[PDB]
Parts: C-alpha cells; structure tokens; sequence
C-alpha cells in the first residue's frame, strides 16, 4: 500500500 | 505551531514513523511514537499526528517520501547536534 519509514 | 528539538540515540535513531510526501499525497504526519525513544520523551513532545512543515529548516512541502526521509537522517545540518522539527498538531 502507501509506504510509511520508522526513523 | 510548536518547535521540537532533539537527538538521536547512541544507535542514531529517533523512534518515530512518518508517512506521506509528495508522492503519497499525503501531508508529511507522525505515524507512531514508540515509547522511550528520544521523540516520546521531548518538551515538547512529538505526538502521533502532528504535521511537520520543516526540518532543520526546510520547507518540504513538494519534497517527497524517500526525499524527506533522507532529510532526517542528515546528521550534518543538525546545529548543536539536535534535529529540529515543526509540527502542526
């Protein structure tokens, strides 16, 4: 789906 | 609109998620918060669903996911060594 990163 | 500062762990992490960009469409918003990190425990504090407008400041309103993404991780245009965020809760 809608790509979401952990920083 | 608030200002936050921070730094990231000895790991250079922050522990926390975002989503959207210029790709998604989507404003660039806080996904997750996870506890104890460095953005949990910030005043003030990073929330989830907070809008960011600027890091270490920078409009990124037509920047994109991967872009922003890279943004961040930049340890170099941190001043004093924090990174500085705006958000719009």
């Amino acid at each position: 789906t809608r790509r979401e990163t952990q920083l | 609109l608030v200002l936050i500062r921070m730094k990231p762990d000895e790991n250079g992490r922050f522990g926390f998620n975002v989503k959207g960009g210029y790709d998604q469409k989507m404003p660039v918003i806080v996904s997750r918060v996870a506890p104890g990190t460095p953005a949990d425990l910030c005043v003030p504090r990073l929330n989830e669903g907070d809008q960011v407008v600027l890091i270490n400041g920078r409009d990124i309103a037509e920047h994109t996911h991967d872009q922003v993404v890279l943004f961040i991780k930049a340890s170099c245009e941190r001043h004093s060594g924090e990174l500085m965020l705006l958000v719009r809760p």
